RNA sequence: CCAUAGGUUAAUGAGGCGAACCGGGGGAACUGAAACAUCUAAGUACCCCGAGGAAAAGAAAUCAACCGAGAUUCCCCCAG
RNA sequence: GAUGGGGUUAGCGCAAGCGAAGCUCUUGAUCGAAGCCCCGGUAAACGGCGGCCGUAACUAUAACGGUCCUAAGGUAGCGA
RNA sequence: UGAGCCUUGAUGUGUAGGAUAGGUGGGAGGCUUUGAAGUGUGGACGCCAGUCUGCAUGGAGCCGACCUUGAAAUACCACCCUUUAAUGUUUGAUGUUCUAACGUUGACCCGUAAUCCGGGUUGCGGACAGUGUCUGGUGGGUAGUUUGACUGGGGCGGUCU
RNA sequence: GCUUGACUGCGAGCGUGACGGCGCGAGCAGGUGCGAAAGCAGGUCAUAGUGAUCCGGUGGUUCUGAAUGGAAGGGCCAUC
RNA sequence: AGGGGCGUAGUUCAAUUGGUAGAGCACCGGUUUCCAAAACCGGGUGUUGGGAGUUCGAGUCUCUCCGCCCCUGCCA
């Protein structure tokens, strides 16, 4: 049944036991078997499950150490911000025409931020960038005043998350070139970043597991 | 309740060995019934006692095989006539009685069924290789030198 | 009576407590029962009224042991 | 089958009585609470067992508090 | 006795504090029968056997019912 | 025969549609005589639309990839979620085959001038029954009590701040 | 229209109750609000909208901490 | 208190279990026969207790706002 690309995948790695941080990252590196760079894919169980309503958590966090993923921002901003933003390196700066461009599907961006003022352009919007996702939200810092600094922010290696129904955390941390002490840096500010938006009620272990994965590669569990 | 078995009761093990078990199939069943014993410190050291005895008697009935063994292992070669058994055709055989006698020389006793004599009943007249088990472990040998009347 | 031959053990008293703590006398008696216990010295099975409490001793101590004191207070088998 | 149970003798000892006191095994209710359940009465009355002129207890796996005391019993305080 | 929370302190810390191991206080996952809930039966088991409305060739009455409560509303016989 | 997890397989129709398109990322790939597509029933299930791959056969093809679509696909993976199926791991639940505890108000022998008792022999039952501790339920069977006051006597009614 | 005085610590002197208690209070201290200010505000036009103590719960607190350091527990404050 | 539960057309009770709330009888009509009654249809009857989330979209899942429940439980 199995070929033999997929077989040497489960024989590199037994995830039926769990590996600790230092060698679950000698893992990792060793993963990478494909013609084109892959990109780490992490995947968190939490103990808390969303299907309570007041339980879900939305956040950012920005990585010094980056991903490498896609980071051409549009921004919706007026004014002095605009210029900011473009200072700031925003590759789209707009209101109305932007929002018609995006109408008529020119979507040649990955991050949308949003001036308050601009809210009200981007919420006509709804429509298109609400099924991907792109919708800007306060909760992860992407409709600020300060857009030049969510544009900085973000450029670089500016990583968003939302909790799934059965409670999973799937973001990137990387590259998978990454060097090994980089990617455990990033992993563990993720961490503790997700430490800070776990809530109180939940009476369970905030995380049910931690594992990272390639783009083929296995799952490695964390301690 | 540990306790000493005395015999080879169901998958427990055999005769000598202490295992760990429910304590009323022992204060009911082994005992009334003399099939084991507590081993407790007192009847452990006995029985370690008694086992070692045992052990020294066999060291000795091997100790002491090895030495019959040598006595005649060792040339030994026995040269006893008997019957007006010649050379070419040797006539007659040696056997169990005889031979016995031979190997002793008023000394070095060795039970006639020892004699395995593998070479039929040594019929033919010349130079012949009788062995002894003196022991069931020990492999003895013996040179036979058969002379005429 | 309800006395064990081993250790001794007879009925006390007690009170039955309640939600209210209301308390009614009863009666707290030992988890006796007769057993033949088999004396190898002699080669024969004698039966004796013991608690379970007891059962664990006999083992512990010996079944000659136990019997040389229950001799010192003097009965009959 | 030995044995054991049992049986027959012979030696000793115990039996019962007696006031309170003492130790132990059991152990109320009336009453008080202005009723009444927890509680009180009370481990009292009473019953049973055992002992003595006394009994019981008794020679620290005790107290103290960083200083020390040195078995048990009894009295006065501590203290309502 | 799963898990979680506290107490203590080896240690680390200028100290703020943190906290190993151990002990300890607690929280109570899992297991758990009858019973109860539930499903039937049983009245020479304990027991129960009402109202409302309409309807006969005059009226009347209501068999012939219908309706509600109820579980179901008194038969034979007897009856100031 | 239970209930578990562990792993694996399988399972994911409101619809548009590629339609047996869980959940969420990753993902431009995919992908591979090592059985390319295929071709033949291994298919069983299922919506009977479809799905996974006895294995044999053939030898590089295979496929992210429009449109609608939540929507982009059992093309791509961690691995999980549901439906679960098998597999590994644990307590129990009965049934049975036992005897050795235990029971015998079965038979026989002795103590023994004995329908008691004890011992022995044997049979039957048997890890039950029965008993102890703990515990749920039931329990006028038996106890200890309560069951107010005002009031043109009391009760009834009414009243109590 | 603007706001939180429905303020915190107190309180001269009174009222009404057998008492437990209940009620009124200028003024003082600290911080407020509204006014440009004088000033007003310690809930509501007033008089009903309520329940003592014990016990337990919660927060705060250098008060206590049964050898000592803690802690438990207790106390005090807030409060159920 | 704590753990299970339920509140859909005037009459009750099904469901869907995110995509989609019927039947019951009462009522008015229509059929059916020579005609009546019985039967057979049409049709007029709904916010799935209520409120807010979650959602592309939920009477459905969740949080619950409650009423009415069954089990179970506690010393102002
Ligand atoms: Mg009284
Ligand atoms: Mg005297
Ligand atoms: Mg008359
Ligand atoms: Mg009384
Ligand atoms: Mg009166
Ligand atoms: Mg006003």
């Amino acid at each position: 049944k199995l070929t033999k690309r997929m077989r040497v995948i489960r024989e590199k790695v037994d995830a039926t036991k769990q590996y600790d941080i230092n060698e679950a990252i000698a893992l990792l590196k060793e993963l990478a078997t494909a013609k084109f760079v892959e990109s780490v894919d992490v995947a968190v169980n939490l103990g808390i499950d969303a299907r309570k309503s007041d339980q879900n958590v939305r956040g950012a966090t920005v990585l010094p150490h980056g991903t490498g993923r896609s980071v051409r921002v549009a921004v919706f901003t007026q004014g002095a911000n605009a210029e900011a933003a473009k200072a700031a390196g925003a590759e789209l700066v707009g209101m109305e025409d932007l929002a018609d461009q995006i109408k008529k599907g020119e979507m040649n961006f990955d991050v949308v931020i949003a001036s308050p003022d601009a809210m009200r352009v981007v919420g006509q919007l709804g429509q298109v960038l609400g099924p991907r996702g792109l919708m800007p939200n306060p909760k992860v810092g992407t409709v600020t005043p300060n857009v030049a600094e969510a544009v900085k922010n973000a450029k670089a290696g500016q990583v968003r998350y939302r909790n799934d129904k059965n409670g999973i955390i799937h973001t990137t941390i990387g590259k998978v070139d990454f060097d090994a002490d980089k990617l455990k840096e990033n992993l563990e500010a993720l961490l503790v970043a997700l430490k800070k938006a776990k809530p109180t009620q939940a009476k369970g272990v905030y995380i049910k597991k931690v594992s990272i994965s390639t783009t083929m590669g296995a799952g490695v569990a964390v301690d | 309740m540990q306790v000493i078995l005395l015999d080879k009761v169901a998958n427990l093990g055999s005769l000598g060995d202490q295992v760990n078990v429910k304590a009323g199939y022992a204060r009911n069943f082994l005992v009334p019934q003399g099939k084991a014993v507590p081993a407790t410190k007192k009847n452990i050291e006995f029985f370690e006692a008694r086992r070692a005895e045992l052990e020294a008697k066999l060291a000795e009935v091997l100790a002491a095989a090895n030495a019959r063994a040598e006595k005649i292992n060792a040339l030994e070669t026995v040269t006893i006539a008997s019957k007006a058994g010649d050379e070419g055709k040797l006539f007659g055989s040696i056997g169990t009685r005889d031979i016995a006698d031979a190997v002793t020389a008023a000394g070095v006793e060795v039970a006639k069924s020892e004699v395995r004599l593998p070479n039929g009943v040594l019929r033919t007249t010349g130079e012949h290789e009788v062995s002894f088990q003196v022991h069931s472990e020990v492999f003895a040998k013996v040179i036979v030198n058969v002379v005429a009347e | 009576s309800r006395v064990c031959q081993v250790t001794g053990k007879r009925p006390v008293t007690g009170n039955n407590r309640s939600h209210a703590l209301n308390a009614t006398k009863r009666r707290f008696l030992p988890n006796l029962h007769s057993h033949r216990f088999w004396v190898e010295s002699e080669k024969r099975f004698v039966t004796l009224r013991v608690s379970a409490k007891g059962m664990r001793v006999i083992d512990k101590k010996g079944i000659d042991t136990v019997l040389a004191e229950l001799r010192a207070r003097g009965e009959k088998y």
